[PDB]
Parts: structure tokens; sequence; C-alpha cells
């Protein structure tokens, strides 16, 4: 609107960007985010609960070591068979190998739930 | 433009091809697997089903998480419950490991990390 903005970042840079409390954090070589998918699961199991920047941040690191654990497993599945890639097979496989068997059946389920819905998010 | 806004600008960039938000594409997943050396390709309906496994492990995450804000009688979530409370959790904190200090019984690999037996000793 009338009045636009003076500064620019492009310059040189003392300290990270100098950046103080009015940017995103960006730091430790993280790109890019898993945010949205946790805002968005979070208020579907707890909407009257929100959550920190600060726990969002670690938050997002701690889900996505999860995630590349059982990624770990999926090639160490591949890895028996012979090949490099990842399917159904190995995905139902590497959670039933680290994740409990109550637990694991409740993911195989929602799994056919975005198989059905062809959502890649709830 | 300096005149002002002569055409039609909206997001970071000029292409059909783009990307809203820090979503990641199957460009860049295939990329992430290759630098991890985990797989080269992906097979169909397995994203879909990656991203059922991920929003379920997250789910109850946060439902753990949540509950516990609660209890301390906090709107939001605060740092404290990531390091306490669900450093708690036995089932998470499995998962979270990988080959360190033995947690669970999970350790991938050829015996058992104690080993069923001692070496040969020589004389």
């Amino acid at each position: 609107p009338p009045k636009t903005s003076g500064k620019a970042a492009k310059k040189a840079g003392k300290a990270q960007k100098n950046i103080t409390k009015t940017d995103k954090k960006k730091k430790r070589k993280r790109k890019e985010s898993y945010a949205i998918y946790i805002y968005k699961v979070l208020k579907q199991v707890h909407p009257d609960t929100g959550i920190s920047s600060k726990a969002m941040s670690i938050m997002n690191s701690f889900v996505n070591d999860i995630f590349e654990r059982i990624a770990a497993e999926a090639s160490r599945l591949a890895h028996y068979n012979k090949r490099s890639t990842i399917t159904s097979r190995e995905i139902q496989t590497a959670v039933r190998l680290l994740l409990p068997g109550e637990l694991a059946k409740h993911a195989v389920s929602e799994g056919t739930k975005a198989v059905t819905k062809y959502t890649s998010s709830k | 433009s300096g005149r002002g806004k002569g055409g039609k600008v909206k997001g970071k960039a000029k292409s059909r091809s783009n990307r809203a938000g820090l979503q990641f594409p199957v460009g860049r997943i295939h990329r992430l697997l290759r630098k991890g050396n985990y797989a080269e390709r992906v097979g169909a309906g397995a994203p879909v089903y990656l991203a059922a496994v991920m929003e379920y492990l997250a789910a109850e995450v946060l439902e753990l998480a949540g509950n516990a804000a609660r209890d301390n009688k906090k709107t939001r979530i605060i740092p404290r419950h990531l390091q306490l409370a669900i450093r708690n959790d036995e089932e998470l904190n499995k998962l979270l490991s990988g080959v360190t200090i033995a947690q669970g019984g999970v350790l991938p690999n050829i015996q058992a990390v104690l080993l069923p037996k001692k070496t040969e000793k020589k004389a």
C-alpha cells in the first residue's frame, strides 16, 4: 500500500543473514518442511490445543527422524529382494519391524483409506 | 514494475509449475532417498501409503504431546514436553533410536548384540 519496504537483506552478512527475531529461523541446513502436515493433523487430534514455534522446530525434527528410521528398513528389505525401489511390500514390513503389531495394523488401515480417497494427506 | 503492477504477479515466480507451500514433490523425495542411499525409485501408490504412515505416526505423537500440554495447563505445547514427556514414551523412543546404546531388542544385524558366546582365545 503506499509506503513500501525501504531495506532489503541482500548484502554482506555478519551473523547468519543478520537475522534478529524478524524472519523464520533458518539454520542447521533445514530445508522445507512437514509443518503443513503436523499443523493439519494436530487440529484433527487436538483442536483446542496449539503449539509454540520452538516446539514445532523440534517436533518436525523428531517426527521426521521416525520416518527416516523406517526408511532404513525399507532399504534393508529391498536389499534382500536385490532391488532399489520402495513399494507397499517394504513399507508394510518396515512398519511391522519397528512399530508394534497392535499399532502397525492401524497404519495399514489408514494407508488403505488414503489410496481409496486418493488423497496424499488427511 | 516501476510504474505499478502492469501484469499479474502472484507467487514467487512465473511458471505454471509452481510449489505453493513447503511440500515435498516426488522429485525431491527421490533426491532425498538417493542422497541417503535408501532407494532410487518409488512404486506407484507407495507415496500415498508413505504419507498415511507419516500422518499416523504424527497423530500418535501429537496425541501424547497435546495431552501432556493440557496437564500442565498450557494452551500451546512447549519444548519442555518434547524433552520430557516425549522422551518418556518407549514406543516413540524406540523408533527415534538407531544402533547405539541398545534400548529395545530391535538391532538389525547378524546375531544378538551381546553375542551368544565368547570368542576363541589363543594360547
